[PDB]
């Protein structure tokens, strides 16, 4: 599960 | 239900807030203030369009990208509020601007490059308006590679469900197969090429300039300007920057001797320049000839190579070279026990303050004697062109190193510590980025008003 803001 | 959630907390919020509200204060005032000031006036004036591109930029950055990521970003992560023209939008202007900041400052290293290290050969004839064009290039290359931010970037559910309002979010929507594609060549084009260019410019100018004699600004101060003859300390009849001539009395052969035209006892200012240039010129010829002052000269820097030129200036290559061991330990750097040789009745203490200028010059090799007039020109040319290297990289690097592990570090340590981890190193970053646009306006005004030697 990871970040989903760049 | 909507776990998709960060738990950085308010604290450091609040931190990062007050941060980024002070760089804004400053970046904005800075860069605005100075577009303003340079809305109203060659060559220099190449180097103030790039600067005025620069605080558009930065401008531009601070205006558009810190409001909504500091709302979405840093305290409300999750929905995305702007919707999708919002989310693309956003991240596409991003891109435009960032391309644009590094495009500039790389633009302005080459340009001040060209100034400094080839000032005829590229200067003066080929450096010219319109540059203009090229900064209009710029501009058109940063919308041009920002492009494909639109297509990448974009709405999508990932709440639990998939279904759920709150849980949607501004993402890369594309396969993950081209997101390392797009950012890689985003990292090279805003970082890497340009990061590279900065670096080794600025480096070779702050190099040429730490090896260039600060001579003649050094003589002004010392030996000063005077263009009707007149009598020096031990009486002799002068001229010009400290020119002297016809040293025997009186007041005739002197003015006789004023060559080159009837001088009158009176000379012109670029006269007593052009003379100047003459007895500086004939002053290292002096050096270079003299067997005893040459491989002396040879080993030393540019400071306390410029002291000895002072000295063969004020008293020939014959009295100099009646220095025997302070030459000798100068030559072995011994700065400290060859000043106190200096200092002893050296007879040339018969203008001890001239003279303590020049040994306390010699023993440090810095300008620290000349007081705070502009001959520290040349050294202050070196430190901001090494605080232009440093701000750019440490502003931008990690900036670019956050992004590549969004899709790198990707599979699949994804952890919770990881994942946090990330999100407090955004605001570091952001924070790093953000500090750019806000130190360059203050550094390069620093580096535009740093342009006396040309």
């Amino acid at each position: 599960r990871r970040p989903y803001i760049l | 239900n909507s776990d998709l959630d960060v738990n950085t907390d308010i604290y450091s919020k609040v931190l990062v807030t007050a941060i980024y509200l002070a760089l804004f204060v400053v970046g904005t005032v800075g860069n605005s203030v100075t577009l303003f000031t340079l809305a109203r006036k060659s060559l220099q004036s190449t180097v103030h369009y790039h600067l005025g591109s620069l605080a558009l930029s930065d401008l531009l950055i601070l205006l558009l990208a810190m409001p909504v990521e500091l709302y979405n970003f840093i305290w409300v992560h999750h929905p995305w509020a702007f919707g999708d023209a919002g989310c693309r939008g956003y991240y596409f202007l991003r891109d435009a601007c960032t391309y644009a900041t590094a495009l500039n400052v790389a633009s302005l290293s080459v340009a001040r490059y060209l100034a400094i290290c080839h000032p005829f050969k590229a200067k003066t004839l080929m450096s010219r308006s319109r540059t203009k064009k090229f900064i209009s290039a710029i501009w058109l290359a940063s919308a041009l590679l920002a492009i494909p931010m639109l297509f990448t970037m974009g709405l999508q559910n990932r709440s639990a469900d998939g279904t759920h309002p709150g849980g949607l979010v501004c993402t890369p929507i594309v396969d993950t197969a081209t997101v390392k594609v797009v950012i890689q060549v985003n990292t090279f084009m805003s970082f890497l090429f340009p990061m590279l260019v900065i670096s080794i410019l600025n480096t070779v100018i702050a190099n040429k300039l730490t090896v260039m004699v600060n001579i003649f600004e050094m003589l002004r101060i010392d030996e000063g300007l005077r263009l009707k003859i007149y009598k020096d300390t031990e009486g002799y009849y002068t001229i010009g920057i400290g020119h002297l001539l016809t040293k025997s009395p009186s007041l005739n052969a002197a003015k006789s001797e004023l060559d080159k035209r009837n001088t009158n006892g009176v000379i012109t200012k670029d006269e007593a320049e052009k003379l100047f240039n003459q007895d500086v010129d004939a002053a290292v010829r002096g050096i270079l000839r003299n067997a005893k002052l040459k491989p002396v000269y040879d080993s030393l820097d540019a400071v306390r190579r410029a002291a000895l030129i002072n000295m063969v200036f004020q008293m020939g290559e014959t009295g100099v070279a009646g220095f025997t061991n302070s030459l000798r330990m100068l030559n072995n750097k011994r700065w400290d026990e060859a000043a106190v040789n200096l200092a002893k009745s050296r007879w040339y203490n018969q203008t001890p303050n001239r003279a303590k200028r020049v040994i306390t010059t010699f023993r440090t090799g810095t300008w620290d004697a000349y007081g705070s007039g502009s001959v520290q020109a040349l050294r202050h040319g070196v430190l901001v062109a090494r605080a232009v290297v440093i701000a750019f990289v440490v502003c931008w690097l990690p900036y670019h190193v956050r992004r590549l592990m969004f899709c790198y570090i990707s599979d699949e340590q994804w952890t919770t510590f990881l994942f946090d981890f990330y999100h407090y190193f955004y605001m570091l970053t952001n924070a790093l980025a953000y500090a750019s646009s806000a130190i360059n306006p203050i550094l390069y005004n620093l580096v535009s008003a740093n342009f006396r030697q040309v």
